[PDB]
Formats: structure tokens, C-alpha cells, sequence
């Protein structure tokens, strides 16, 4: 009986620690996955904007080339 | 403090921008000298959204004035509130755009854009927590359309997590004789669809029709049209400038109004519209939903509402406002999409605008806005099939393919509005 | 010992917190400066009201509370308001930019920047407790902070405090006072994320409270102030067992034993009576039987639903004021023979009763009449799932077109979180059907 009483309270401790552990891990995964997703969306936005700047450099180049002709 | 940085570019943008600052300065009790002389603490509670505070208890508009010619900005400085703007915030060129979007976007505008960004950066660095930006400009000209959309993209690169809002004046042959305005407007819409979060479509076509048909003005001046613009701009910024619960900042407004990122072009409305020489809550509500009161030449009964913001100003029964807003939705349920429940939000501000006991301002995201874009696309393709005056644009470095891309992207926008107009819940 | 820490999140949670703590001070005789002349033990003590108030050496009685909001304007009113001297400045935490009605910003983009400071401040309250019992968390479903930051906080509290009890007072959205089109999204997201971290949640349907103020108090267009005064009376009824002592007093945890048959089935329906104006209460004394009968009128529920169309799994009656068991038992016997009270077959049918003798109080300038006796019924009925069904239907209408979803994805969220949250709500609705089916 004493052995069973020890196993019950050890079970209660193990379940509580596993609940804490899994909650900590799930939240770490979500915050890291969210951080990467948002950073990727911002990177795509700036990449499109930089391509517009690249296009503007090509336009001003095209004007200078036809002026030399 | 949630600051907004205001930018006005080109002749139209600086003109409607100056009237905006005149109207809201009077509303907040600010005189041309920048001193406060109001009588209500509600005038100053959110004053920092649009005004910087300086030495001597003086309030300075957080405004930046841009143009490729000094003409309009000299007359601004000679205006009634001309001495209230920060002198260093005047950024002007000498060449001019000449109604050429290419010069504004790629050539003359690109040579001045960095000096404008230095002023934007200065005003943004001193903000407690910057909300974003509002830009006033026209799409039919050269500077406001070309350089204005260039400024949006460059500012977007340095403030990508901030809200970009524009008051964009749509061209109409009823107002301006310039025949290449469909070019400049389409090229601008190509940029606004990608780089702004919310755009108020101020349609010169609607402004002329209101002045002529409703206000009985045989010869509407730009001052007559701008009176409607200033009253509209005051109404759609009321929730940003006075204490309130609904749409109190640019981002909450966008989250309530924009269900899909590209569909961010709003149909403004105002009530009452009465001529100088000629009101209940039910009448005020019915008029703000009437097509004759829309600042965009579109009939909302030709489409469906995705989202609506309504703003009532003045002392009135909030119970009656609630009943009338419920009544107009129930009686017109066909014109509101059923797959966005509770898509109409209502705000009530106790302070009425100057000269009115009660007023209502309407902000609609309606699929009927495609009528405005179809009108521009029809005038665009009639010019582009003849390639009229293309050499002015290609002479700056552009080519016809960029014109084709702008036309297709705007045509896609129309197709997308029609898609969600046709969508159903079941 | 048995301290309770209150956490008020976002505008709704903060403003309801204002109304609750003002009411507590009036109930206990605490002045706006924190002084309590009736408290003869200076600087501490183990009285019942010490579960909610700590004490300083200077005799100030300080709420065991943290107020958190991602923008400052609401909490700034607390900092300059009538009860500003009640709170230490560190108990009031603000950011500069709110969640813009976006769960993703409350849980991630903005909330992550302040979550560590909030937990540190909660830890300072917990360290002053000799036997902390748990937390009470007040928040809206619809706001970006109330939804997103609360769920983040609840997740972190499970990690830092293990299985210490966490109860919610949750504001369920209503179109009459709602401020965002995407509130069904935020509601489903926070309900899914918080479900495993909450031991008990009292939902407050703003439309139910709105209707009660209009119908019972004759308020033409109720404001948040009208709503929160009524809400605070319900909150006070529920927490009175923790804050007062009495022979017939029954601890909230004892009601909780009966109210929660399975971990996920932890949403009691609250019904409160009497709600009556001063003009109508004059020369009109409402007996124990009359206020008890009103608990089974659906118009008096805190959540709109029809219990007469569901099955009961628990019925608790929390009385306060001039109430003795004899009158309670007589009233209950009358109701059992005249009402649609059907229990599930695996549950005992007896009503669980508690009585606190301290009479109800009203805030000066309010609309509620001062009455000699009041009652809050807490029932566990399958009918509360009707509130989930209404929210889930609005969610489905918008999500089928992915309307507004780009605002959440842009802040780092994925569509898989929406479907995962919606599937959890589908299983919850299914759980409420299953517990109501009779045994084989
Ligand atoms: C029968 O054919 C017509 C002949 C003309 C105008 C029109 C028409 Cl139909 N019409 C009524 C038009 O609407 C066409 C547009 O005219 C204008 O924008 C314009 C602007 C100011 C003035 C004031 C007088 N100055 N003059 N001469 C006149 C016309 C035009 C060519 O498409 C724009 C260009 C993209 C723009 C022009 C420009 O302004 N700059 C720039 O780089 O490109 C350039 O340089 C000053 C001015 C050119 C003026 C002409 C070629 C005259
Ligand atoms: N009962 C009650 N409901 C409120 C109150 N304030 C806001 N609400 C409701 O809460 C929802 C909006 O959420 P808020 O709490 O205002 O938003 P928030 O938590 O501050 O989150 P963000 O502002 O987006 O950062 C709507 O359903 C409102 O009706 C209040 O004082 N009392
Ligand atoms: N409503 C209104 N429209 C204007 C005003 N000024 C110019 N516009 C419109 O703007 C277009 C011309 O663009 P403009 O601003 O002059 O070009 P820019 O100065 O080079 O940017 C035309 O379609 C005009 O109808 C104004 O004060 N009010
Ligand atoms: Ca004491
Ligand atoms: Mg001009
Ligand atoms: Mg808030």
C-alpha cells in the first residue's frame, strides 16, 4: 500500500511537470515560427520595393542612352 | 501619442491639403499663429495626432509640402494659415512635372525625393509612436501622381510596418481639359494597389456633379470642389482626432475596412449637401447612403458593400442613430455581403463641424467602385490604342510594356471587385 | 492565506476592473486613499477581505491586481482617476501601441514586447502571498489585446505557476457595442488557445447585459459604464465567498467542484437578480422566492441561450443579504414543480446553496436600486454551447472567403492556426452534445 501511495503522488508530479514542459515547448515553437513568418513577409515586401528601385535605375539609364543617340 | 505624418504633393494635393489644415485647425481651436484659443478640452485631448507642440504653447501641423514647381506652395504660404506650417517642411523644385507621370516618378521627381525623405525622417524621429502617413494628391497630373506614388514606395521601404493612407483625387474630363490624365491616373492606380493600405477616392467627376446638380453651381470652381473635399476629409478623420471607440487609429480603420489587401479603395460620402441659398437623424442617415451624396461617381446600388464606416457629428439621440443604422441595413440587406456579418460600424462625435448642427460622413468599401476604374480604363484604352503622346513618357525612359502592365493590373482590380460582388455564403 | 490575484487585460478588462474594485472598496469600507478605519490590524492580517487586498504599514489596503493594456489611454484614466491612490504605479502597465483588434498582434507582434514585464509584476504580487489560491483574468473576446495577449499570458502562467487555478471573466461580443468586424476570429482564436489553461470561465454576453440595462433599468442606450456597473455586481456575487466570512458561506472552489464535470466543460451560465431601478424598487420589496424565480427567467442570464432547450449538469444559488435557508428551500421547492429543469441522467439534481449575509451595495450615481437581498445562479447547462454556435457561424461565413485573414498572416500567423482553432470549437460543441445524451 505504501508503494502505491508513493506511485500516485509521483504520477501527479510527473503529469504536472509534463504539462508545464509541453506548454513551454509549444509556446517556444509558436513564437519562433511566428517570428520567422512575419520576418519573411517583411523581406518579401522590401524585396519587391527594391526591384522597383532597380527598375527606376533602368528607366533613367534608358533615357540617358537615347539622349546620346 | 499616436502621430500621423501628413504629406501634400503637387498643385491639387497642396491645395486640398491647405484647406484640410484650415478646417481642422478651426475645429481644434488653433489660430493661424499656432496658439490655442478654443473652449473645449476635447479639442486638445488628441491634438498630437496631427500637431507638434512647440515653444510658446504653439501647435505646428505635422505636414510636409512637396511640389516640383514653387507656384502653389508660394500661394499656400500666402494663405490664411500659411504662417502656421514649418518653413523647413517646404520642399519645392523648379523644373516642374508638366503633367508627365514619367517626369514625376522617374526623372524630376526622383531628383527631389531624397530631400523630401529627409523631412519625413525628421518628423518621424520625433514621434512618440508613429501611426503612419496620409498623402493628399491628384492622379491626373504629374507631380502629385508620379512623385506622390514614388514617395509612397520610398517611405514604404523605411517604414514598412506603418499604415499608408492617401486622399487621391481622380481625374474627370468635366474638370480638366488635359487629355493624358487617364495615362497618369492608371499608372498611379498601378502603384496604389500595391503600396497603400487605404485610399479615399475623391472623384472630381462626383464633385462637379454635386456642385452642378445639387448645389446649383453653373460654373464650379476649384474652390467649390475643394469645399466638398475639406468637409469630407474632416469627417473621415474625425475618429482619429477626437476621443472615441471606433476606428480611432489608421490601423484599426484598415482592419475594419479592408477584407482583402488590394480592395482598399473607399467611396466617401457626406450629408447634408445643401446650396448656400436654398435635419433629422432618419434624413441624415438616408442621405449619406444616397448615390447623390457620394464623393465617387459610383452608384452603390450597382454593387455590394463589403464594409462601411459611418460617422455622425453633433448632438443627437444615439438611440435614434442606432435604430436608423439598423433600419437602413435591414431595408437594404441585398446590398451588403452576407459573408461579412456586422460589416457596418457607427461612430458618434459630439462636436459638429463648422456651420452645421448635425452631419454624417460615409466611408464605404463597395464593389461598385469598379465603375470609377472602368471609366478610367475606358478613357485609357481609347488613348493607348492610338498611342497618343506616348513619346513624352517613353522619352523619359519608359516603354509601352509598363503602360500595358498598369492597364492589366487595374483591369484585374475590377475583376476582383466583381468576384466578391458575385460571391455568396450558400 | 488563500490570496487571489486579479489580472485585467485590455480596455474591457481594465474598465470592468475599475468598476469591480470601486465596488469592493464600498463593500469593505475602504476609502479611495486605501485607508480602512474598521481594520484594526495595521500592515497585515488574515481577514477574509485580505484575499483581495494586501496591506502596507501606512494602513493602505492595496488591490492584489495588475492592469495591463498595450495602449495607455484607458489605464491613464486609472492613474489620474478617483482611485489612483489605491494602486502602486507598478501595478498599472501600459505600452504605446495597441493590438489594432488583431489577435496576432496581441499574442505575438506587440504582446511579446511586454509579456516579460507583466509576468515580473505578477510575480511581485505572488511573492507577497502566503498561500496563493489562483488568478482571476478579466478580458474581452473581441479586442486584439483581450484575445491575443490574454491567451499568451494564460499560456505563460501555466508554465510559471503550474496548475494553480485560473478563472476567467470573458466579455462575449455583441454588435450593439462591438468595435471590430473580426471579433469572431479573435474570439475563436483565444478560446482555442486558452481552453487547456483555464479551470473555469464566466462568459458575459454584452448583448445580454445591454438588453437587461434597456429592459430592467430603462436605459435608452447603455454605455460601457452602465454595462460595467451591472457586470461588477455579478462578479461581486461570485467572489463574495472569497472576500467575506459567514456560517452559511460556501467557498467558490466548492461550487467549482460541482460546476466542472470534465476539464473542457468549464463554462458556467450566470443569472443575476434583482436588477431593478430605484423608482420601481421603492415600496416594492422582492422576497427570496421572487428573486429565486427570476434566476430561471432567461431574460436575466448573462449569456443569451435557452436552458429550457438543454440539460442541466449543476445548479448553484449564491445568495447575499437578508436570506435564510428556510425561505431558500421553500422557494426551490416551488420552482422544481413549475420550471423546465431537466438534468442529465448521470448528475444529481439537488441545488447547491450558499449565503453571504453582507447586503449588496451600489455605487453612488448608478442606476441599480439598493436591495436587501440578491442572488446569482451559476448553472452548468448544455445550452451555453448556443453561444459558441453563434460565434462559430460568423467565423465560418468570413473564413470561407478568407476575409481579413491577410491581417493575421501579415503578423506571422498561418491559416493552419485558424482551422486548428475552428476544429477545436467544433469538438467543443460536440462535447456539449455528448454530455447531454442519456446513458446507455
Ligand atoms: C492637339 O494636340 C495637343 C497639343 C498640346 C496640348 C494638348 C493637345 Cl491634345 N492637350 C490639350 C493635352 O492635354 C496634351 C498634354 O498637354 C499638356 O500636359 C500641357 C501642359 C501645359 C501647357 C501650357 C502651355 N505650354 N505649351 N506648348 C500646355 C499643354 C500632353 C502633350 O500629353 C502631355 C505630355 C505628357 C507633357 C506635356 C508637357 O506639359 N510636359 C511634358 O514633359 O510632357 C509639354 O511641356 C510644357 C507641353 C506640351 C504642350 C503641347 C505638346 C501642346
Ligand atoms: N462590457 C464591456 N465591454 C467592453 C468594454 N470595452 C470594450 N468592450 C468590448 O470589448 C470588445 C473590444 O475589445 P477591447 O477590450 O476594447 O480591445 P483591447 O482588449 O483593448 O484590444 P486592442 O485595443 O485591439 O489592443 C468589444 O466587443 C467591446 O464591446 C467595457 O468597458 N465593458
Ligand atoms: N478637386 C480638386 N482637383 C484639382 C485641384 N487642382 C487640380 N486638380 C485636379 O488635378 C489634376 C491636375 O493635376 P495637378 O495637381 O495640377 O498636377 P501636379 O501639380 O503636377 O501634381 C486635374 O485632373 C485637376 O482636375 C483642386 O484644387 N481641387
Ligand atoms: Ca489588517
Ligand atoms: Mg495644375
Ligand atoms: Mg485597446
Amino acid at each position: 500500500k505504501r508503494e502505491h501511495e508513493r506511485e500516485v503522488i509521483q504520477k501527479a508530479i510527473e503529469e504536472n511537470n509534463n504539462f508545464i514542459k509541453m506548454a513551454k515547448e509549444k509556446l517556444a515553437q509558436k513564437m519562433e515560427s511566428n517570428k520567422e513568418n512575419r520576418e519573411a513577409h517583411l523581406a518579401a515586401m522590401l524585396e519587391r520595393l527594391q526591384e522597383k528601385d532597380k527598375h527606376a535605375e533602368e528607366v533613367r539609364k534608358n533615357k540617358e542612352l537615347k539622349e546620346e543617340a | 501619442m499616436r502621430e500621423i505624418v501628413h504629406i501634400q504633393a503637387g498643385q491639387c494635393g497642396n491645395q486640398i491639403g491647405a484647406k484640410f489644415w484650415e478646417v481642422i485647425s478651426d475645429e481644434h481651436g488653433i489660430d493661424p499663429t499656432g496658439s490655442y484659443h478654443g473652449d473645449s478640452d476635447l479639442q486638445l485631448e488628441r491634438i498630437n495626432v496631427y500637431y507638434n507642440e512647440a515653444t510658446g504653447n504653439k501647435y505646428v501641423p505635422r505636414a510636409i509640402l512637396v511640389d516640383l514647381e514653387p507656384g502653389t506652395m508660394d500661394s499656400v504660404r500666402s494663405g490664411p494659415f500659411g504662417q502656421i506650417f514649418r518653413p523647413d517642411n517646404f520642399v519645392f523644385g523648379q523644373s516642374g512635372a508638366g503633367n508627365n507621370w514619367a517626369k514625376g516618378h522617374y526623372t524630376e521627381g526622383a531628383e527631389l525625393v531624397d530631400s523630401v525623405l529627409d523631412v519625413v525622417r525628421k518628423e518621424s524621429e520625433s514621434c512618440d509612436c508613429l501611426q503612419g502617413f496620409q498623402l493628399t494628391h491628384s492622379l491626373g497630373g504629374g507631380t502629385g501622381s508620379g512623385m506622390g506614388t514614388l514617395l509612397i514606395s520610398k517611405i514604404r521601404e523605411e517604414y514598412p510596418d506603418r499604415i499608408m493612407n492617401t486622399f487621391s483625387v481622380m481625374p474627370s474630363p468635366k474638370v480638366s481639359d488635359t487629355v493624358v490624365e487617364p495615362y497618369n491616373a492608371t499608372l498611379s492606380v498601378h502603384q496604389l494597389v500595391e503600396n497603400t493600405d487605404e485610399t479615399y477616392c475623391i472623384d472630381n467627376e462626383a464633385l462637379y456633379d454635386i456642385c452642378f446638380r445639387t448645389l446649383k453651381l453653373t460654373t464650379p470652381t476649384y474652390g467649390d470642389l475643394n469645399h466638398l473635399v475639406s468637409a469630407t476629409m474632416s469627417g473621415v478623420t474625425t475618429c482619429l482626432r477626437f476621443p472615441g471607440q471606433l476606428n480611432a487609429d489608421l490601423r484599426k480603420l484598415a482592419v475594419n475596412m479592408v477584407p482583402f489587401p488590394r480592395l482598399h479603395f473607399f467611396m466617401p460620402g457626406f450629408a447634408p449637401l445643401t446650396s448656400r441659398g436654398s435635419l433629422t437623424v432618419p434624413e441624415l442617415t438616408q442621405q449619406m447612403f444616397d448615390s447623390k451624396n457620394m464623393m465617387a461617381a459610383c452608384d452603390p446600388r450597382h454593387g455590394r458593400y463589403l464594409t462601411v464606416a459611418a460617422i455622425f457629428r453633433g448632438r443627437m439621440s444615439m438611440k435614434e442613430v442606432d435604430e436608423q443604422m439598423l433600419n437602413v441595413q435591414n431595408k437594404n440587406s441585398s446590398y451588403f455581403v452576407e459573408w461579412i456579418p456586422n460589416n457596418v460600424k457607427t461612430a458618434v462625435c459630439d462636436i459638429p463641424p463648422r456651420g452645421l448642427k448635425m452631419s454624417a460622413t460615409f466611408i464605404g468599401n463597395s464593389t461598385a467602385i469598379q465603375e470609377l476604374f472602368k471609366r478610367i480604363s475606358e478613357q485609357f484604352t481609347a488613348m493607348f490604342r492610338r498611342k497618343a503622346f506616348l513619346h513624352w513618357y517613353t522619352g523619359e525612359g519608359m516603354d509601352e510594356m509598363e503602360f500595358t502592365e498598369a492597364e492589366s493590373n487595374m483591369n484585374d482590380l475590377v475583376s476582383e471587385y466583381q468576384q466578391y460582388q458575385d460571391a455568396t455564403a450558400d | 492565506m488563500r490570496e487571489c490575484i486579479s489580472i485585467h487585460v485590455g480596455q474591457a478588462g481594465v474598465q470592468i476592473g475599475n468598476a469591480c474594485w470601486e465596488l469592493y472598496c464600498l463593500e469593505h469600507g475602504i476609502q479611495p486613499d486605501g485607508q480602512m478605519p474598521s481594520d484594526k490590524t495595521i500592515g497585515g492580517g488574515d481577514d477574509s477581505f485580505n484575499t483581495f487586498f494586501s496591506e502596507t504599514g501606512a494602513g493602505k489596503h492595496v488591490p492584489r491586481a495588475v492592469f495591463v493594456d498595450l495602449e495607455p489611454t484607458v489605464i491613464d484614466e486609472v492613474r489620474t482617476g478617483t482611485y489612483r491612490q489605491l494602486f502602486h504605479p507598478e501595478q498599472l502597465i501600459t505600452g504605446k501601441e495597441d493590438a489594432a483588434n488583431n489577435y496576432a498582434r496581441g499574442h505575438y507582434t506587440i504582446g511579446k514586447e511586454i509579456i516579460d514585464l507583466v509576468l515580473d509584476r505578477i510575480r511581485k504580487l505572488a511573492d507577497q502571498c502566503t498561500g496563493l489560491q489562483g488568478f482571476l483574468v478579466f478580458h474581452s473576446f473581441g479586442g486584439g489585446t483581450g484575445s491575443g495577449f490574454t491567451s499568451l499570458l494564460m499560456e505563460r502562467l501555466s508554465v510559471d505557476y503550474g496548475k494553480k487555478s485560473k478563472l476567467e471573466f470573458s466579455i462575449y461580443p455583441a454588435p450593439q457595442v462591438s468595435t471590430a468586424v473580426v471579433e469572431p476570429y479573435n474570439s475563436i482564436l483565444t478560446t482555442h488557445t486558452t481552453l487547456e489553461h483555464s479551470d473555469c470561465a464566466f462568459m458575459v454576453d454584452n448583448e445580454a447585459i445591454y438588453d437587461i440595462c434597456r429592459r430592467n433599468l430603462d436605459i435608452e442606450r447603455p454605455t460601457y459604464t452602465n454595462l460595467n456597473r451591472l457586470i461588477s455586481q455579478i462578479v461581486s456575487s461570485i467572489t463574495a465567498s472569497l472576500r467575506f466570512d459567514g456560517a452559511l458561506n460556501v467557498d467558490l472552489t466548492e461550487f467549482q467542484t460541482n460546476l466542472v464535470p470534465y476539464p473542457r466543460i468549464h463554462f458556467p451560465l450566470a443569472t443575476y437578480a434583482p436588477v431593478i431601478s430605484a423608482e420601481k424598487a421603492y415600496h416594492e420589496q422582492l422576497s427570496v422566492a421572487e428573486i429565486t424565480n427570476a434566476c430561471f427567467e432567461p431574460a436575466n442570464q448573462m449569456v443569451k441561450c435557452d436552458p429550457r432547450h438543454g440539460k442541466y449538469m449543476a445548479c448553484c444559488l449564491l445568495y447575499r443579504g437578508d436570506v435564510v435557508p428556510k425561505d431558500v428551500n421553500a422557494a426551490i421547492a416551488t420552482i422544481k414543480t413549475k420550471r423546465s429543469i431537466q438534468f442529465v441522467d448521470w448528475c444529481p439534481t439537488g441545488f447547491k446553496v450558499g449565503i453571504n449575509y453582507q447586503p449588496p451595495t451600489v455605487v453612488p450615481g448608478g442606476d441599480l436600486a439598493k436591495v436587501q437581498r440578491a442572488v446569482c445562479m451559476l448553472s452548468n447547462t448544455t445550452a451555453i454551447a448556443e453561444a459558441w454556435a453563434r460565434l462559430d457561424h460568423k467565423f465560418d461565413l468570413m473564413y470561407a472567403k478568407r476575409a481579413f485573414v491577410h491581417w493575421y498572416v501579415g503578423e506571422g500567423m498561418e491559416e493552419g492556426e485558424f482551422s486548428e482553432a475552428r476544429e477545436d470549437m467544433a469538438a467543443l460543441e460536440k462535447d456539449y452534445e455528448e454530455v447531454g445524451v442519456d446513458s446507455v
